[PDB]
RNA sequence: AAGACCCACUCCCCGGCGCGGGGGCCCAAGUCCUUCUGAUCGAGGCCCAGCCCGUGGACGGUGUGAGGCCGGUAGCGGCCCCCGGCGCGCCGGGCCCGGGUCUUCCCGGAGUCGGGUUGCUUGGGAAUGCAGCCCAAAGCGGGUGGUAAACUCCAUCUAAGGCUAAAUACCGGCACGAGACCGAUAGUCAACAAGUACCGUAAGGGAAAGUUGAAAAGAACUUUGAAGAGAGAGUUCAAGAGGGCGUGAAACCGUUAAGAGGUAAACGGGUGGGGUCCGCGCAGUCCGCCCGGAGGAUUCAACCCGGCGGCGCGGUCCGGCCGUGCCGGCGGGGCGGAUCCCCGCUCUCGGCGGGGGACCGCCCCCCGGCCGGCGACCGGCCGCCGCCGGGCGC
RNA sequence: GAAACACGGACCAAGGAGUCUAACACGUGCGCGAGUCGGGGGCUACGAAAGCCGCCGUGGCGCAAUGAAGGUGAAGGCCGGCCGGCCGAGGUGGGAUCCCGAGGCCUUCCAGUCCGCCGAGGGCGCACCACCGGCCCGUCUCGCCCGCCG
RNA sequence: GCCGGGCGUGGAAUGCGAGUGCCUAGUGGGCCACUUUUGGUAAGCAGAACUGGCGCUGCGGGAUGAACCGAACGCCGGGU
RNA sequence: CCCAUACCCGGCCGUCGCUGGCAGUCGGCAGAGCGAGAAAGAGAGGGACGCUACGCCGCGACGAGUAGGAGGGC
């Protein structure tokens, strides 16, 4: 924690560093996709295959 | 994360000594295969002895 | 691992040193290991092997329980020859079939006046190392 | 030729991140074992020992 | 990498990506900047203006460090003094302004390129623009030469 | 997280094969033995694994428990089922179904563990 | 995606895409009426690319 | 520099004697049980010490592949020589030496500088440098002050005599170490009796050429022949390794077998015939469920005890723990900040430098309160459910 | 324009030809971002590696241009009496997306709400493009004024 | 030139998603034919215009064939 | 009446396009749907396969090539 800080405190041995940021939090994307917030913002699934 | 677990120290011998530390922000940090390649493959050139 | 950045761990430099050594470095290189009966006799591991020693085979074709001594140390080819091991040639003469050393264990030495010198100064080094050490 | 490039420069913050990144995969479990160690029966992952 | 270059894919195929009528001789057209003015006229007429040619004076013995005056533009004279001067400045009811000396920061000339924000400043520097100076006495600072 | 360790497995792998145009994971618990996201068996919280036991009579169930999940040595639950051939299948269906237990996993860890028993009979 | 799967109540924003020092070399060439296009020099100063074709006292300018 | 006046120690240097670096020799532990092999360094084992050593698991040797057979390797390991070092003491020596103030004196490098000119050189452009020829100095002078010249202020050094370590260079030499290099048409021309053989009057030019086997055990002897060469025999795991001998490709050739043959051969597409081998084909599928009759177990469901696991919206259980959340502070500290009394110094008061202290920010800690999580991260109860084990059940 | 009375080629094996360095340009990937970068130098077997050093960022490139040069060096409007207050960073057209919503979205019948959805029309308009103004430097023309130590 | 407002039956047919910016290789010997056409007695000659070919292209036909006529090509079965 | 690699029907391969579809494997905490010409709500007061998502799947159209360019090479 002193040679590379946590986010909110930059590392002490180092002059000016701090761990890099994440581009997203919930990298969790299974939890995500089936989260009441999204299904009720999507249509239903088209799942009949149309064969020739 | 939100919450940092608290990881166990384990004595000479095997088992769980009393003492705790909580887990250090870095491994926290996000995981980049292709940086870590990239660094790797370009750091490893420089122990490199020339030949003519 | 070896950090002495003088000794070399070349394989073509340790080859070259090995084929190309004088005979007084022969003479090292060939050494045998004693018997169990005397190696905690004179605290000794192994030892150059000397002309009239007697001698068992423990690897290759000749191996068995048969005490030989030594006839001759033939250090340009790095063998030496036991008295019995031998082989018959085609037009019915035999000839010493060469036996390595480090493939031979030493049953009983040839003492001397220098010989036992060596000895003694091998057992008092090995007891530094457990005196320095315990 | 003997001038050929041999060495690589890389940026003093890649070099840390690929740090950071290499911690923090030596935490999950499922990283460790896909690298073949056989750690199936390490008490916790992060292990930690005594200073003895 | 070699193994993604060009020259692997071309393995097979005569040329070598060359053409076969015209083939990739030695130095079709001269060596270097050659024919400027002959026969790659065209080439450095439309890509080169001005490439030959003498304009204006010669200065013999340039040395650099006599025009040396690095400038700084009014919208970011702030970011020169920490932000707690810049906020102890209007939180302050006294009207003491602060002093911002670019010459210690590492300019000489000051611009009047930005905005100000309205609260007093000293502004200490070797050099000044019109408009700098204009700019400067409309929020109510000062402008202080140095040498 | 589950995703996240799959974008740094699914092609750098000790457990992965890839020869003969087709695509193998021999991780230990991973029940039809494809380089799958579904079937991995280290990357998810809950896995269900189960191999031949080791005295040669019956399977064994491996579930993996959700407390410790840094801690592989107590990570996954070994229970040995040698009963009958339809009762073994239809332990090892309420220990996934009637559980919640990764469900989309029972029909294969039926066909794995029916494999299992069908080997261990004594061949002709 | 939580907060606004449908992306409503959002204001989708851009940086300026020819803001790069590259879009200025490009255009019709330098050396052309009305091209005002910055040209390829390896440092500026009064004896690089100031001459014949700039000047209408050397030749001709555009 | 000398004199005068104060001030200050009088101790260094030469010539003799005594009290870490190079070489040599050594230092851990399996040839332990079974089993492969021509040979094991292979394979398996050595429980409770899952053999033994390990500051030694570099490398090489050894009849394949060796931490423990050998040399070594490791060690702020040992021993013994040699080289100078480092002070100490003695003797013979040279050794009287400085600083400040005041007064009085002294002080500089010439066929050189510079100028003209010619030629070379330079980024040096009305000439950067160098050289020849001619001219040829000065002393408040001389040189320089990147545009020729005059005048005038400044600035700056002191040319034409000399010495001087370190940082720096090193395709030769001596001695070493290493390599994402080459692997015998490659790498040096040269892995070898290579600058050799050989060529040229000479200057010079300049190759090709590594490998039997673990070990010569290098084929005794018989037999045909003048002999080279064979046939036996023998050696070896192997002669299908027989002295230019590992492996032994292609072109080319011999022979054997098969097929074919007057539009040179070869080719594409399509079939047919014949071979070669293979399918180990030669009486042809199993897999569920149901029914039927023959059999055989310790056998099912349901309950009982024990263990384990899953989940809980327990509508909100209790307690921990953490926060990339926040607030509260008669808080505690560490810093960060271009936010504002003391000591020191140069001219008791003003100036300067340092140290507080105050404030702000941040982080850490002691709490208190919330918010959330523990599905990136938890325990106990409680309930439901599943599995396993053991009983019964027969 | 080659089956050519065009040239190379009897046959086999092995060797055998877009490389490296520097510079530049554009594209692309990554890190950081008005900054960025230790490459040089220091500090602490593999390791000649790696790590660290900002009171080692000197310095490079970027953040400002323009003129041969001396040089200069990047919005304005209104109100009140050249001064004092206020508003203070262009506009037009086209613009992906967002916003509003006239309305309109079934079980025995109406009344009947919340959510969700649709939509005439109307808006704020990203990037970018076209155009019109504005600002800085050079230069030209025409003028009126100001300022103070000389 | 500016504002503001009102007008949509989208004001011929047919077809079709467009716009735009970087970087860029090869090429810069051509040849042939219908029609037009210049020099020439003429030429399988020299030189142009227009379109299409050959070059870069096989296939069916013209016995043969760079260019003529038909038609342009993934690998196949049937039909025409 | 004969036949081309042209045209038609069918199979297969590939490319391109739809910037197509699939996270809904939503199971006694269950209810098995979005092929439907028509702006919008099946709205409340014990059960095969699958989904290396860089994957899998469905429709269409298309395929000559030197010099040259690019992509993919389990």
């Amino acid at each position: 924690d002193d040679l590379y800080g946590t986010w909110r405190k930059a590392a002490s041995l180092k002059s000016n560093y701090n761990l890099p940021m994440h581009k997203m939090l919930n990298t969790d994307l299974s939890r995500i996709l089936k989260s009441p917030e999204i299904q009720r913002a999507l249509r239903a699934p088209r799942k009949k295959i149309h064969r020739r | 994360a939100c919450a940092r677990p608290l990881i166990s120290v384990y004595s000479e011998k095997g088992e769980s000594s009393g003492k705790n530390v909580t887990l250090p922000a870095v491994f926290k940090a996000p995981i980049r295969p292709d940086i870590v390649n990239f660094v790797h493959t370009n750091l490893r050139k420089n122990n490199r002895q020339p030949y003519a | 691992m070896k950090f002495n950045p003088f000794v070399t761990s070349d394989r073509s430099k340790n080859r070259k040193r090995h084929f190309n050594a004088p005979s007084h470095i022969r003479r090292k290189i060939m050494s045998s290991p004693l018997s169990k009966e005397l190696r905690q006799k004179y605290n000794v591991r192994s030892m150059p092997i000397r002309k009239d020693d007697e001698v068992q085979v423990v690897r290759g074709h000749y191996k068995g329980q048969q005490i030989g001594k030594v006839v001759q140390v033939y250090r340009k080819k790095y063998v030496i020859y036991i008295e019995r091991v031998q082989r018959e040639k085609a037009n019915g003469t035999t000839v010493h079939v060469g036996i390595h050393p480090s493939k031979v264990v030493i049953t009983r030495l040839k003492l001397d006046k220098d010989r036992k010198k060596i000895l003694e100064r091998k057992a008092k080094s090995r007891q530094v190392g457990k005196e320095k050490g315990k | 030729k003997t001038w050929r490039r041999w060495h690589r420069r890389v940026n003093t913050t890649q070099k840390r991140y690929a740090i950071c990144s290499a911690l923090a995969a030596s935490a999950l479990p499922a990283l460790v074992m896909s690298k073949g160690h056989r750690i199936e029966e390490v008490p916790e992952l992060p292990l930690v020992v005594e200073d003895k | 990498p070699s193994r993604l270059r060009k020259t692997r894919k071309l393995r097979g195929h005569v040329s070598h990506g060359h053409g076969r009528i015209g083939k990739h001789r030695k130095h079709p057209g001269g060596r270097g900047n050659a024919g400027g003015m002959h026969h790659h006229r065209i080439n450095f007429d439309k890509y080169h203006p001005g490439y030959f040619g003498k304009v204006g004076m010669r200065h013999y013995h340039l040395k650099r460090n006599q025009s040396f005056c690095p400038t700084v533009n009014l919208d970011k004279l702030w970011t020169l003094v920490s932000e707690q001067t810049r906020v102890n400045a209007a939180k302050n009811k006294t009207g003491a302004a602060p002093i911002i000396d670019v010459v210690r920061s590492g300019y000489y000339k000051v611009l009047g390129k930005g905005k100000l924000p309205k609260q007093p400043v000293i502004v200490k520097a070797k050099f000044f623009s019109r408009r700098a100076e204009e700019k400067i006495k409309g929020v109510g600072g000062a402008c202080v030469l140095v040498a | 997280s589950a995703h996240l360790q799959w974008m740094v497995v699914r092609n750098c792998s000790s457990f992965l094969i890839k020869r003969n145009k087709q695509t193998y994971s021999t991780e230990p618990n991973n029940l039809k033995a494809r380089n799958s996201f579904r079937y991995n068996g280290l990357i998810h919280r809950k896995t269900v694994g189960v191999e031949p036991a080791a005295d040669g009579k019956g399977v064994v169930v491996v579930m993996k428990r959700r407390s410790g999940q840094r801690k592989p040595a107590t990570s996954y639950v070994r229970t040995t089922i040698n009963k009958n051939a339809r009762a073994t299948l239809s332990s090892i269906r309420h220990m996934i179904r009637k559980n919640k237990y990764h469900p989309d996993l029972r029909m294969a860890a039926i066909r794995r563990a029916s494999a299992i028993l069908r080997s261990q009979k004594p061949v002709m | 995606a939580l907060d606004s799967p449908k992306g409503r109540g959002t204001v989708l924003l851009s940086g300026p895409r020819k803001g790069r020092e590259v879009y200025r070399h490009f255009g019709k060439a330098p050396g052309t009426p009305h091209s005002h296009t910055k040209p390829y020099v390896r440092s500026k100063g009064r004896k690089f690319e100031r001459a014949r074709g700039r000047r209408a006292s050397r030749g001709y300018k555009n």
